[PDB]
């Protein structure tokens, strides 16, 4: 049971790691796509490139 | 910012995959957090142990 | 153990029920930001009401 | 739709506003479900037990 928590302690580790990563990586995605759909929701189309 | 020279010039798949990135974010937070929940209520059954 | 699956089932009604209102609301707010900013994002200054 | 007229001739603000509402979103949602999901792992313990 001793080996069993080390594990278990081992996979806590493992999962705040994944969730860490994952949860900032994907927030600055989510900036990145606000800042996308504020100043350029298709304002590039309005600009169209003309 | 993001990319460093990006197709500026057709962007709303990027948008697109974005928002995609995002639902994963919602499934990848939840099931993190349940999984490790979980896993230390079966920390705390092996403790009572 | 047996009481306190029941109050367990009341818990869970009560937020199943609170989340379910809470995300629609939320999400049709969302919605509602994304129409302003997809039909409108300040395209009312190239409209500009001339 | 939302609001009834609700000062759409100038609405930048209101969207600003939506801003803090989209996040209360994640926020009342990403508590609510881990909360019924906690009782969910608990309840599973109770029936076990």
């Amino acid at each position: 049971l001793r080996q069993r928590h080390t594990e278990l302690e081992r996979e806590v580790s493992r999962f705040e790691d994944q969730t860490q990563q994952q949860r900032q990586q994907y927030a600055q995605a989510k900036e990145s796509l606000t800042t996308l759909n504020r100043l350029i929701p298709q304002v590039t189309l309005l600009l169209d490139e003309t | 910012r993001q990319g460093r020279q990006y197709q500026a010039e057709d962007l709303e798949a990027l948008q697109n995959e974005l928002e995609a990135r995002q639902e994963a974010l919602s499934l990848s937070v939840n099931e993190g957090g349940e999984r490790r929940m979980e896993m230390r209520q079966e920390l705390e059954q092996l403790k009572q142990k």
